[PDB]
């Protein structure tokens, strides 16, 4: 068989930079090399074959080299809704394998997370549960603290952190902190506060509420 | 134009077997082979094997003879894959794409099917809704948002007023716990139109085919 | 008086090539490099040789040395020995018969196409012809283009739809009528050997020494030509890569012993008839030694010869040679390489080479082929026979024509699978293995090393009495238990051959051996006495 290597798992550019990805096969491949581009959510979608040649319906902004085993696959022009995971895969032969995948992540300037917490609703109250939310949108880059408050003690203990993959309009990341905790322990506390630590600041961004029916 | 739409979410016990279909439109189903793409979550692509529609030719992959059987149906165009003996690999999103036969490019793909093979049992998400306190400072924008809490398994679409608008939605990937999953949607929505209008998160669950639909109150 | 003595060969040279182009034909140009590329690559040697060392030499020498001993046909030199088994000779004769039905009407194909290749524009490099359809796509045509399921080239509709003419026919059921373009050729090539044979050993001794150099000129010529081909070391890649664990499957072990005996072609009585025509006292070690090597040392360039221009091939289309030489039959030569060759500058003369090339390999055999039947039958009816010897060889050409009329119809090729592998190999096999058990056996390989003691002035050594006395009858018996065991199921040109079609050929099969067990039943039932003493005086020799 063949084996498409990707040495680099993770490629970093900027919208307007000159960005190429490399694609190794086991042996000579001549011109029998597919790109194909993946965005996040979506299947796979024909852009290069046969080395250089761009298939119909693709921007000329894609490009193609290579002749032998080690090919190249060049974007010109990023745009932000170029963020998608790129493979490789060789078409000479029997069976037809593929590269490892190389996420093209897109590097920017810095954004100030916009920090918002939110008290259990009353439908869940209702069901016997009480989850304080706290969601982190629009920041860059991806590294971010996130630090929970109950009454001013740092809890730990029930937070979830989920970070979202990077965004294909103005490339910003996007995470959610969740405190889920039992009724009974909400009614007694009032005032939650989840805090934020960024590098675009070094004050963490504090937010707070009361269970006082706010 | 060229169209392949294949089935919806699978789940499916362990040792059981699942067929998926592949219904193409927009070309001349006779002229192309017809192949079906595994991809792993986190994985690459891993071609498992083509066949040709006029006869139902196969052609599969030593790793994966025995594990999968081809089909086709030129009735209606459609092609099938079946899987036996199914186990935790075989969970992953798996593609049908068209490919012609030189050079052997995958120029149309489907959208995918999602096969959990696992035992737990498919549980209705809990949707609790998440509104801003009524404490808060109504500025120029306002972040609503929707909690899903409890389902199985990775099956779900939490959707905005029928999709309308959605300009500044953030939807957070599931997280696995004890079995169960756990997300969480949000929306950024200025405040000239809340809440004044109508604004409800509708939350679809296909694999219990439960469909909850809460509206945010302050 | 009259006759008494029989004649003998003109020059040592010209029985040391009649043998070596009896030898080597088409299969040992295409069938060695296809079966020593999918079986092993270059790993395919290792038990290609093992098989010669043990089966296919022992069996090569000791027919060349019991016909250069004896000096009786196929038919005469059982009376001789163990009259019982005469039937043999007659088997053969039979076999013969169904192997000329097909083996010509495919050197006809070749010289079809040879009187095409002297257009400036070869007929299979364009789609604008009388036979193409709408799915032809060729080169020199706009780029990008994409293969379909249902897109055909030039070439293979060349083939398919113009000379070989198989879309007429819907297979085995329907293949009429007659092409007149083959009859004609065929008739052509059994005019060829006609005067190559009518005359007796002087005109194919004559004859071989053009039928039997040219075929190495021309493998030279493309060998030359292939080497200097971008991209053709892909090919000789996938020619020699050793792939040793095919040498744990059993398979290429059967593979390479078949193809080797063919090759080789014992037991037919062509070897025996050569044999016949000769010095009492000349060598035959030393002959049947180089002949066969260099048989098998041909094979192995022509292997080369093959794989450089596939490699060139695989390098403008897109790799992997296996893909483009999937098809193992007709098809590499006649549509594959014939594509390859229009691709090259001077494609004109590398095609008159080419197709001359392929009958040059097809005549040789064909005139050996012939020869043997007719040695037999003229040296078992004597002095009813030989009045004249143009008029058996011409009763013998005119009968393999109309014996070819069912291979030369659209539906021919078919036919010419069917008799290929259903028919004549499992009976020239077990014939071969009667053969080799009566002379190792019955006439005892004593006596036999006490004639080659004769004859070369020296006892063989005992690694070929080992050889003969068990080696060889397990080599042919492991071949024909194979086959029998499992019989290969027959698919030409998206087409699977019907289930009965074994039937058929078991039927063709079984028709050329009834003679041996109802020849032996014929003499055990009319010799008097009790059966010990009938097959006492049955199997030992005629005492005086
Ligand atoms: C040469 C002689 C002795 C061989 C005869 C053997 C007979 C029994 C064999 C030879 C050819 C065979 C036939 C080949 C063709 C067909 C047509 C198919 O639609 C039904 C099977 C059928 C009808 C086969 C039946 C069996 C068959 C008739
Ligand atoms: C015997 N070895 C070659 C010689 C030519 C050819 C052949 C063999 C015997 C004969 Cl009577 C003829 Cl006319 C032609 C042949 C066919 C099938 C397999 C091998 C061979
Ligand atoms: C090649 O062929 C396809 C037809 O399937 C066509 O649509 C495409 O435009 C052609 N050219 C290129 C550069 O892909
Ligand atoms: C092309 O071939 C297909 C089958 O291979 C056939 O159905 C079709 O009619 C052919 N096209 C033309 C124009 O003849
Ligand atoms: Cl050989
Ligand atoms: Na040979
Ligand atoms: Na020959």
């Amino acid at each position: 068989d063949i084996v498409m290597t990707q040495s680099h798992k993770f490629m970093s550019t900027s919208v307007g930079d000159r960005v190429s990805i490399t694609c190794k096969a086991s042996q000579d491949v001549s011109t029998a090399v597919a790109w194909y581009q993946q965005k996040p959510g979506q299947s796979p979608k024909l852009l290069i074959y046969s080395a250089s040649y761009r298939y119909t319906g693709v921007p000329d902004r894609f490009t193609g080299s290579g002749s032998g085993t080690d090919f190249t696959f060049t974007i010109s022009s990023v745009q932000a809704e170029d963020l998608a995971v790129y493979y490789c895969q060789q078409h000479y032969s029997i069976p037809r394998t593929f590269g490892g995948g190389t996420k093209l992540e897109i590097k920017r300037a810095d954004a100030a997370p916009t920090v918002s917490i939110f008290p259990p609703s009353s439908e869940q109250l209702t069901s016997g549960g009480a989850s304080v939310v706290c969601f982190l949108n629009n920041f860059y880059p991806k590294d971010i603290n996130v630090k929970w408050k109950i009454d001013g003690s740092e809890r730990q203990n029930g937070v979830l952190n989920s970070w979202t993959d990077q965004d294909s309009k103005d490339s910003t990341y996007s995470m959610s902190s969740t405190l889920t905790l039992t009724k009974d322990e909400y009614e007694r506390h009032n005032s939650y506060t989840c805090e934020a630590t960024h590098k675009t600041s070094t004050s963490p961004i504090v937010k707070s509420f009361n269970r006082n029916e706010c | 134009e060229v169209q392949l739409q294949q089935s919806g979410p699978e789940l499916v016990k362990p040792g059981a077997s699942v067929k998926i279909s592949c219904k193409a439109s927009g070309y001349t189903f006779t002229d192309y082979y017809m192949n079906w793409v595994k991809q792993s979550h986190g994985k690459s692509l891993e071609w498992i094997g083509n066949i040709n529609p006029n006869n139902g030719g196969t052609s599969y992959n030593q790793k994966f003879k025995g594990k999968a059987t081809l089909t086709v149906d030129k009735s209606s165009t459609t092609a099938y894959m079946e899987l036996r003996s199914l186990t935790s690999e075989d969970s992953a999103v798996y593609y049908c794409t068209r490919s012609p036969v030189r050079p052997y490019y995958f120029d149309y793909w489907g959208q995918g099917t999602t096969l959990t093979v696992s035992s737990a049992k498919t549980t209705p998400p809990s949707v609790y809704p998440l509104a801003p306190g009524c404490g808060d400072t109504t500025g120029s924008s306002v972040t609503l948002g929707c909690l899903v809490k409890g389902y199985f398994p990775e099956s779900v679409t939490v959707t905005w007023n029928s999709g309308s608008l959605s300009s500044s939605v953030h939807t957070f990937p599931a997280l696995l716990q004890s079995g169960l999953y756990t997300m969480s949607s949000s929306v950024t929505v200025p405040s000239s139109t809340w809440p004044s209008q109508t604004v409800t998160c509708s939350v679809a669950h296909p694999a219990s085919s439960t469909t909850v639909d809460k509206k945010l109150e302050p | 008086g009259s006759q008494g003595e029989r004649e003998t060969w003109g020059k040592k040279v010209d029985f040391l090539l009649s043998v070596i182009g009896y030898a080597v034909d088409l299969g040992n140009v295409w069938r060695f490099p296809y079966i020593c590329a999918q079986n092993g690559g270059g790993a395919f040697l290792l038990p290609y040789t093992i098989m010669a060392i043990f089966g296919g030499i022992p069996l090569f020498y000791m027919e060349l040395a019991l016909g250069q001993y004896h000096r009786n046909g196929c038919i005469s030199i059982w009376r001789k020995i163990c009259p019982i088994f005469k039937g043999i000779g007659y088997a053969i004769c039979i076999i013969a018969f169904y192997i000329a039905s097909y083996y010509n009407t495919i050197m006809a194909w070749a010289l079809y196409y040879l009187i095409s290749s002297f257009t400036d524009q070869l007929p299979w490099t364009s789609c604008k012809n009388s036979w193409n359809t709408g799915n032809c796509t060729n080169y020199f045509s706009e780029d990008n283009i994409t293969w379909t399921l249902h897109s055909t080239s030039p070439a293979e509709e060349f083939y398919t739809r113009h000379v070989l003419q198989i879309h007429r026919s819907k297979g085995l059921q329907d293949l009429g009528g007659i092409s007149w373009q083959l009859a004609l050729c065929i008739m052509l090539i059994f005019t060829v050997i006609y005067f190559s044979i009518w005359k007796g050993v002087k005109t194919s001794g004559k004859v071989v020494w053009v039928t039997a150099t040219f075929p190495y000129i021309a493998l030279s010529v493309l060998l030359v030509r292939g080497a200097t081909l971008p991209g053709a070391w892909r090919g000789v890649l996938f020619y020699l890569k050793p792939n040793w664990q095919k040498l744990l499957e059993t398979g290429v072990w059967i593979d390479a012993a078949a193809q080797i005996f063919f090759s080789l072609g014992p037991g037919f009585g062509v070897l025996l008839a050569f044999a016949s025509y000769n010095k009492f006292n000349n060598n035959c070690y030393q002959d049947a030694l180089v002949t066969s090597v260099v048989n098998c040392m041909t094979s192995f360039v022509s292997g080369f010869v093959i794989f450089t221009v596939l490699g060139y091939m695989a390098e403008m289309r897109n790799e992997d040679v296996s893909e483009v030489a999937k098809d193992a039959g007709p098809s590499l030569l006649f549509i594959t390489y014939a594509e390859a060759i229009a691709n090259m500058p001077a494609s004109t003369f590398f095609a008159i080479i080419f197709f001359l090339m392929l009958i040059t390999l097809g005549l040789d055999s064909s005139f050996a082929g012939l020869e043997g039947v007719i040695t037999a039958v003229l040296d078992e009816f004597p002095h009813v026979w030989a009045k004249r010897r143009e008029r058996f060889v011409l009763a013998v050409v005119i009968t393999c024509f109309f014996g070819s009329l069912v291979t030369l119809t659209f539906g021919g090729a078919y036919v010419v699978k069917l008799l290929e592998e259903y028919a004549t190999g499992p009976a020239v096999l077990t014939v071969a293995l009667i053969e080799a058990v009566a002379v190792s056996w019955f006439y005892g390989i004593t006596q036999f090393c006490r004639d080659v003691k004769e004859m070369l002035g020296f006892s063989p050594g005992w690694f070929w009495r080992i050889c003969w006395v068990a080696i060889s009858p397990l080599f042919l018996l492991f071949i024909i238990a194979s086959f029998l065991m499992s019989p290969p199921q027959l698919r030409l040109f998206q087409y699977n051959y019907p289930y009965w079609s074994i039937i058929l050929g078991y039927a063709i099969g079984t028709s050329s051996f009834i003679c041996i067990p109802t020849y032996i039943a014929y003499r055990l039932i009319i010799t008097p006495g009790t059966f010990k003493e009938r097959i006492i005086k049955s199997i030992t020799p005629e005492t005086p």
